[PDB]
């Protein structure tokens, strides 16, 4: 449950990543299949190794795909149904990778906003995810 | 793992019981049912559309026979799962691509068939017993990943 | 969401444990204190000796809450806001938890309704439990 | 823990640099606002109603470092973590009666606090490394629950 501070919190944080998100995106992609392998095991096609072309284009991606419900905070679930529906009916995801990408990119954004990764915008930027989590894991069953 | 031996004994018994050929083919079948993503594994399984398609389609009944045995040879090995496990560790990662939570998911719902089968003779302490084995066969076979 | 195919399941299923859902509720947390012992981390003032009175007293009440989610299936939310409150900031009660109690409460459904626990009701009994660990964890940030 | 000598040697580096007063206020800090249910364990600190209010606290702060330096003690035993935690092991089942997916937590929230302040130094590599280290200790904390 977002709430306005939260909802700001996200807005805030967010906006600074900026033109930036891209590689925040590549970034946090990669620190999830060094830090918890078996997240590998459904990018069986890709070249998972440092710097791929595949993984860059993929973490841009996910960040346009971030930036797109941070903008639709207030009605992710009509923003990001094309995509529940992708990972529910065709990519059929376990539902526990999402607390772990949702992880990575907690740890790239602290790494990259020193300033605002505040406790507060900490607290948001985990709901957040969270719940971009849960609208992505909603038609699987 | 470290199952005691009066655990070690308790599981043994039961095992002792179980039709393996029926009961593969259910925990195997309940798996596609209740955890209906998992069905991306098995595609050249033909219909898989409802209960019934899953529940008796030949193909599910006879892995499951295949999964079962496997785990069988296990319950024989409780002092050493992972030797036991590794080349299907190494196989489910290397070639299958299979996430390893579902081999939780797996041990889960076969706790489910042991239930639904044993009714009262399924105790909690049986239970117990059980919950820390098919954790050890997740764990082993989760092993090789890389 | 459950689907009025989920909503008939639970009924049904719900239907028969009938009388027994306090014997049921009982049997579940004693499953659940065996075959995962940090749950007994919230109950450290109860007696979880076999028999006990204040586990037999305790399954009843959870039965109970049950029992009033299936007669409400359709405002879950609503018809459990109380007990999510009391579990969020009384409780505190970590979300792992609500997966292992479902979990024991199907374990014993299917070892006591062995006629009725079929796939489709599994299934459905599966996200109904879910969904109700989703409501009593709705509330805690 | 299966950590490569190279694995040992990034954490390490890592670690001989490592603010242990800032690093353990704001660790525990951040769990008590990240994970607001948490705080029914210091209930006694007293008041943790804001971040600022949490983060504030002496006890908090005091409490932090304290943690730090255990978790310090089991990098110096990587080689048996186990036998490194038992008693704080059993004082926090026991005593504290914790529930050990907070130790899980715990460590996800230490691996921020690294980042936030090591910022590039902190690469995958070597938050791969401290991954391993946090499930490590978790589980040696988790090892004397009964
Ligand atoms: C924060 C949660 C997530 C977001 C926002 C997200 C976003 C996306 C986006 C935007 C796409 C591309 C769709 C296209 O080109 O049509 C995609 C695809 C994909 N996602 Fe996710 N995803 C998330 C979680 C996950 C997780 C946790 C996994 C697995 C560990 C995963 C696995 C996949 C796979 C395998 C693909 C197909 C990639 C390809 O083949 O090109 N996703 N996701
Ligand atoms: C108790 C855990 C399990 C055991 C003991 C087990 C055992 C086996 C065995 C013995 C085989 C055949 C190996 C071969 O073809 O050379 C196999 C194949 C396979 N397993 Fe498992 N398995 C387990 C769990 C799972 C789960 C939970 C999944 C996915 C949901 C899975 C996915 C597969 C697939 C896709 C195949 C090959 C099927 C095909 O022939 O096309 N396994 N497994
Ligand atoms: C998802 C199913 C659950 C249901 C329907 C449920 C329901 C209830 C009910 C009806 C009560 C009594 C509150 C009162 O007196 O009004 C209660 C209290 C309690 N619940 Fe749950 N609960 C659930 C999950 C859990 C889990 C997973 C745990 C911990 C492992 C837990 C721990 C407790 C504790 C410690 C109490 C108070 C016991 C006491 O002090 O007497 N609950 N819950
Ligand atoms: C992550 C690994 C952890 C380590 C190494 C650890 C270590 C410690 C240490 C060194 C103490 C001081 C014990 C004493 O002075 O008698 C302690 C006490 C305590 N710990 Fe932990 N702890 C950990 C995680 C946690 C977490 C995550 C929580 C709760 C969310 C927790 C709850 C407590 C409590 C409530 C006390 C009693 C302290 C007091 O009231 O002064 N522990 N622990």
């Amino acid at each position: 449950v977002l709430s306005p501070a939260d909802k700001t919190n996200v807005k805030a944080a967010w906006g600074k990543v900026g033109a930036h998100a891209g590689e925040y995106g590549a970034e946090a992609l990669e620190r999830m299949f060094l830090s918890f392998p078996t997240t590998k095991t459904y990018f069986p096609h890709f070249d998972l190794s440092h710097g791929s072309a595949q993984v860059k284009g993929h973490g841009k991606k996910v960040a346009d795909a971030l930036t797109n419900a941070v903008a639709h905070v207030d009605d992710m679930p009509n923003a990001l149904s094309a995509l529940s529906d992708l990972h529910a009916h065709k990519l059929r995801v376990d539902p526990v990778n999402f607390k772990l990408l949702s992880h990575c990119l907690l740890v790239t954004l602290a790494a990259h906003l020193p300033a605002e990764f505040t406790p507060a915008v900490h607290a948001s930027l985990d709901k957040f995810l969270a719940s971009v989590s849960t609208v992505l894991t909603s038609k699987y069953r | 793992v470290h199952l005691t031996p009066e655990e070690k004994s308790a599981v043994t018994a039961l095992w002792g019981k179980v039709n393996v050929d029926e009961v593969g083919g259910e925990a195997l079948g309940r798996l596609l049912v209740v955890y209906p993503w998992t069905q991306r594994f098995f595609e050249s399984f033909g219909d898989l559309s409802t209960p019934d398609a899953v529940m008796g389609n030949p193909k599910v009944k006879a892995h499951g026979k295949k999964v079962l045995g496997a785990f069988s040879d296990g319950l024989a090995h409780l002092d050493n799962l992972k030797g036991t496990f590794a080349t299907l560790s190494e196989l489910h990662c290397d070639k299958l691509h299979v996430d390893p939570e579902n081999f939780r998911l797996l041990g889960n719902v076969l706790v489910c068939v042991l239930a639904h089968h044993f009714g009262k003779e399924f105790t909690p302490p049986v239970q117990a017993a059980y919950q820390k084995v098919v954790a050890g066969v997740a764990n082993a076979l989760a092993h090789k990943y890389h």
